[PDB]
């Protein structure tokens, strides 16, 4: 051993190893989010809905013996490559998306289309899943009622009404990855909606089960 | 407006072309005579034996 | 702000028991070792026990061992000292130290205030011997206060562990100097200290009215940790 | 008047050049022609330091060359012992993103920094226990990006603002701040004599501040993407700025212009960290393609790689006596090399 | 007699040399690639290191055996051969059902187990499983006939002397066969099960764990369960059983060691993707 005590300092680095190891096994029961989109597309509205100034702002909630952390970054208006590298190792990214699309900042819907696109094709978010959300979908049918929706796709060939205009979008959406090892969640949500918190829960789930099976082997 | 951003550019550009400037041949030959001046106590480059290594 | 404060001692008829109390009170307590040091009427200090944080290693001395217990509560900050079947030869006033331990860290830094105790009528270790024992000084004048020992306490890490104590008259010991010739924090600067292996000095320069007492010396190497008997110092 | 301006820039611009192309006679290579090449240094791992849970960020050794700092997004500041590859303090932070850290030259303080906007500074050295927080400082409008401690009673400070501060961390006021960037403010690095010191920005240049006046004193401009790390030479007359196109190239302050630039066609993967050796004859630079490289930096030819690490390399570093080099990546670890 | 055995020599070299290639591939791959290297890969190395010795010693020993017709080297080394490869048959069944173990506890418990489950835990299982199987094989077989006091092995040939006894070959083969069969099919069908989908041209998620759960238990129990009915049949009645079909047995038992570099470490994209080199 030839230690001179000297020893009760390796005792004190076993003691703060061990606190470590605490701190870090509590600390892998919460979900860690990212929620990403635009102005004017309800991002916030989901934030309200959900129960419960620079810098990171987050919004700090729990449901069903689950513990959440949704950070939106959304305030930090600076270069936006030179911090997601440690934005990454989340759960999943949740995206807004509005539906009443049909008007200039190009079409809103056009450059949501394109920030989809960048996002989900970043080489730091090759292989996390994607949460979308379709904000707004109450006043899609009187616009869709009102005025068609080949002024954003003018390629559309099929019925104006709400089922087959609302599948388009989300193919359109959805028709944006390329890699094998993600997948991407779709909801209608309106203004006004019921929860929420169940369609991140039970999706978080199933990301987590499907990362469990991709490493253990077993996909 | 622009004309303060300008008058601060052009008076920064000013300032900063009034300084002296040696010779290439001169900043290498320093910089090469520093590099081989200090060889013996840099002990990266040098391998240090065992018996004073405090690493090993 | 830090404060040791104990409480317990009186008078015990021999073959009794008693429990000292150590309540602090203005740092991490949790976070620290704790030692018991008693002293006699007339002789030096001496070592007792030995408790480290988180109540992992546990040591006593040899004339102790089986007769005391040491524990400490944390969530209450409080150390003890459990005694069974005094002697009259436990007769003495005992202490309370802290000595938080890690890589550049000052152990044995903080003193108690201490405790009486009477009690009426009824080979391996490192000693180390001080021969000076009582010396006459003057204000201005630079002295030399030598320790010994028996075995070197230079350890192959470079480290040499001799720890020195001031204790003023009436008054609980303070750390000048720390293993071997680090100064502690706030004592001043007249004090240093050197020497290598087995021979030892504490160098004091301009001496006055208020570091007068008597100086002791310890070893920190191996347990049981070693005092020694100690130089007085008095005006001339 | 913006015209006329604009053509007063263009031309004293055109000057700098002429200048700058005039004050040149020959190149480093054609000096270094005759020098003895350093050969193939091979370099082993020592210890392995693994106590963090997630991706390291920043790192800083101390003033004696044995204890070192280490942070990351796990939300702890722990600094370790080399020699015996012990923990001696592990600090909890408030905010989990971190991206810079320093240790003081005395050695009481350690400071911290990141997308929190705020440099906070802790306190080893008090007298009862624990480690606190002494201050915590809020002036910046954007993320930190590194922080060096001139003393223990000011710091300097470069944020992703565009702009660089220097404080007093008594008070705690923002003494002076230096403007002149364009984009992202990415690194800094204190002279020998902490009297001037240089920062590489996102618009790929650097400058030469001086922390007195508070006054730019040359602009550097070479690379051709945004600059990610600097590094004074041990004599305080030259620099490497490490950039995201791959290259590395090495300053010179009197002669105002480039000296000689590291590449490879073998490497694409930008830097991440820069550092020299105790005698300036060495040039270790982190890559994104997970190992490090050691460049002669007399004869721009590459002397050795540094392989171990399974993810980006975020930080490096070599002790004041030049004995040891640390490093440390994404994979939460962090390695001693002699 | 001029064919048959030059055929048989030449489809034992071909199984040993496909056993030997796909271990030390698997070994290799394991090594040389960071992202292959995972602290949920130890046991694959452990079930190669075993596989590879069995392959090796086993095949080509019991190949020379069953070719020349009686064993050459005397009772001592009929004893330590036949120890090793049941130590290490049973370390790789052993290996298997850590396996089974490991899979189960991540996707059941999925957040808490992986964190909760450091890389010494690994080691001390694998150390347990090797341990556990050299306990149980090797002193017995070494032992048996000091112990009883008396020696029946013939000197004409090779087998374990305790398949007389009925008590302690029933034990030994009911546990090694049929509890770790019974443990991986009863979590492998938990598995399988909490593998749906929840939620509200590729094939469903659930689809491909049951092809691979149905091919991991179908490659174990094809090629092990002819070796063990026979031996229970056979220790109440040996005439019972031909000479033949227990070399097909003895043979099957080595083969389910040629496939296991396929059913564990070719289900991983990055192994393949290796493979091509
Ligand atoms: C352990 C066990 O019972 O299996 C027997 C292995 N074999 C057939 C290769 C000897």
């Amino acid at each position: 051993t030839l230690s001179a005590e000297d020893k009760a300092a390796v005792e004190r680095s076993k003691m703060i190893e061990k606190n470590l190891k605490e701190d870090g096994i509590s600390a892998a029961k919460d979900v860690k989010l990212l929620l990403l989109g635009a102005g004017e597309s309800g991002k916030s509205t989901i934030v309200k809905q959900m129960k419960i100034t620079t810098g990171i702002v987050e919004t700090h909630f729990t449901f069903k013996n689950l513990h959440f952390r949704l950070f939106d970054v959304g305030g930090q208006r600076s270069e936006r490559k030179k911090w997601i590298h440690c934005f990454e190792d989340v759960t999943a990214i949740i995206f807004c998306v509005a539906l009443s699309g049909y008007d200039q900042v190009t079409n809103r819907m056009h450059e949501s289309l394109m920030l989809f696109d960048s996002i989900c094709n970043n080489k730091f978010f090759i292989d996390t899943s994607i949460i979308l959300f379709l904000n707004k979908k109450d006043l899609f049918g009187e616009k869709i009622k009102k005025s068609p929706l080949t002024i954003c796709f003018p390629e559309y060939t099929g019925p104006n009404t709400y089922e087959d205009a609302a599948a388009y979008i989300q193919a359109q959406f959805e028709s944006k990855n390329r890699s094998p090892n993600k997948e991407i969640y779709c909801h209608m949500t309106c203004a006004t909606d019921t929860n929420n918190i169940q369609v991140v829960f039970d999706a978080v789930t199933d990301i987590i089960i499907a990362n469990n099976l991709r490493g253990c082997g077993l996909y | 407006a622009s004309i303060a951003q300008a008058r601060k550019l052009v008076e920064q550009l000013k300032m900063e072309a009034n300084i002296d400037r040696i010779k290439v041949s001169k900043a290498a030959a320093d910089l090469m005579a520093y590099c081989e001046a200090h060889a013996k106590e840099d002990p990266l480059l040098t391998p240090v034996p065992a018996s004073e290594n405090p690493f090993r | 702000d830090v404060q040791l404060v104990e409480s317990g001692g009186g008078l015990v008829q021999p073959g009794g028991s008693r429990k000292l109390s150590c309540s602090a009170s203005g740092f991490a307590f949790s976070s620290f070792g704790m030692h018991w040091v008693r002293q006699a009427p007339e002789k030096g200090l001496e070592w007792v026990a030995y408790i480290s944080s988180g109540s992992g290693t546990i040591y006593y001395a040899d004339t102790v061992k089986g007769r005391f217990t040491i524990s400490r509560d944390d969530p209450k900050n409080t150390l003890f000292l459990q005694m069974t079947s005094l002697r009259s030869e436990d007769t003495a006033m005992y202490y309370c130290v802290r000595s938080i331990y890690y890589y550049g860290s000052s152990p044995f830094d903080f003193w108690g205030q201490g405790t009486t105790l009477t009690v009426s009528s009824g080979g391996s270790d490192i000693v180390m011997t001080q021969a000076t024992s009582s010396v006459p000084v003057t204000p201005g004048e630079s002295v030399s206060i030598s320790c010994r020992s028996s075995k070197s306490l230079l350890h192959s890490n470079g480290n040499t562990y001799l720890y020195w104590f001031l204790q003023r008259p009436g008054q609980s010991p303070q750390l000048l100097i720390y293993r071997m010739s680090n100064l502690a924090s706030g004592v001043p600067d007249r004090f240093s200290g050197s020497g290598s292996g087995t021979a030892f000095t504490l160098t004091i320069s301009r001496l006055e009215a208020e570091d007068v007492g008597v100086y002791y010396c310890m070893q920190h190497l191996e347990y049981p940790l070693t005092f020694g008997a100690g130089t007085k110092l008095e005006l001339k | 008047e913006l015209d006329q301006l604009r053509q007063e820039a263009e031309q004293l611009k055109n000057q700098i050049r002429d200048a700058r192309k005039a004050c040149a006679d020959a190149t480093l290579s054609q000096i270094t022609n005759n020098i003895d090449p350093v050969g193939r240094i091979q370099m082993r791992t020592r210890r392995t330091l693994r106590g963090h849970l997630a991706k390291i960020y920043a790192m800083h050794w101390g003033t004696d060359s044995r204890l070192l700092v280490s942070a990351s997004q796990d939300g702890k500041l722990i600094i370790w012992d080399s020699y015996t590859t012990n923990k001696v303090h592990a600090i909890p932070l408030r905010s989990s993103w971190v991206m810079t850290c320093a240790y003081a030259p005395s050695g009481n303080y350690v400071a911290c920094g990141g997308l929190d906007n705020i440099c906070s500074i802790y306190n080893l050295k008090t007298r009862e226990g624990n480690v606190r927080v002494s201050r915590e400082l809020a002036g910046h409008t954007g993320y930190l990006s590194c922080c060096r401690f001139l003393d223990d009673n000011q710091i300097v400070t470069s944020s992703g603002d565009t702009t660089c501060a220097l404080w007093d961390i008594e008070t705690g006021q923002q003494t002076t701040t230096f403007t002149g960037h364009t984009g992202d403010v990415m690194s800094l690095s204190l002279a020998p004599d902490t009297r001037l010191f240089v920062s590489g920005a996102c618009d790929a240049s650097a400058k030469l501040w001086d922390v007195r006046e508070g006054m730019c004193r040359q602009t550097f401009t070479g690379h051709e993407s945004d600059i990610n790390a600097i590094c004074f030479f041990p004599n305080g007359n030259a620099f490497a700025t490490g950039s995201d196109d791959a290259t590395c190239r090495l300053f010179d302050l009197r002669a105002d212009q480039e000296l000689m630039t590291y590449s490879h066609d073998n490497i694409i993967c930008g830097i991440t960290s820069v550092s020299f050796s105790k005698s300036g004859r060495l040039l270790l630079a982190g890559y994104d393609d997970f190992n490090c490289n050691v460049w002669d930096a007399l004869k721009a030819d590459r002397a050795g790689v540094l392989a171990g690490h399974d993810n980006r390399v975020s930080c490096l570093g070599v002790t004041d006596d030049g004995m040891a080099v640390a490093t440390g990546s994404w994979d939460s670890f962090l390695k001693i090399w002699n | 007699k001029t064919f048959e055995v030059v055929f048989i020599v030449l489809v034992a070299g071909s199984l040993s040399l496909v056993t030997i290639i796909g271990n030390i591939l698997v070994m290799v791959s394991i090594k040389v690639n960071r992202h292959l290297q995972t602290v949920n890969n130890y046991f694959l190395f452990s079930l190669a290191c075993a596989d590879l010795i069995i392959g090796v010693f086993s095949m080509n020993l019991y190949t020379l055996y069953t070719v020349i017709g009686y064993w050459p080297l005397g009772p001592v080394v009929c004893d330590l051969w036949l120890a090793l490869d049941y130590v290490v048959s049973n370390a790789s069944v052993m290996n298997l059902l850590i396996i089974s173990f490991d899979r189960y506890f991540c996707v059941t418990k999925p957040l808490t187990y992986p964190v909760k489950r450091t890389t010494k835990m690994a080691g001390m299982m694998i150390a347990a499983a090797w341990v556990l199987s050299f306990i149980l094989w090797a002193p017995a077989i070494l032992f048996w006939q000091f112990i009883v006091g008396v020696r029946t092995v013939e000197d004409g040939e090779c087998y374990i002397q305790f398949f007389s006894n009925a008590a302690v070959t029933f034990g030994t083969a009911i546990a090694a066969f049929y509890l770790p069969v019974i443990i991986m099919t009863v979590l492998y069908w938990h598995i399988s099960r909490a593998s749906k989908s929840r939620i509200k041209p590729p094939p469903s998620r659930e689809k491909k764990v049951t092809r691979t759960i149905l091919a991991i238990l179908l490659a174990f129990i094809i090629t092990w369960a002819p070796y063990n009915v026979m031996v229970l049949i056979n220790t109440f009645c040996a005439p019972c059983i031909p000479n033949t079909v227990w070399t097909i047995g003895y043979w099957l038992c080595y083969i389910n060691s040629t496939i296991n570099p396929a059913c564990y470490a070719l289900c991983n994209a990055t192994f393949k993707k290796t493979f091509k080199h």
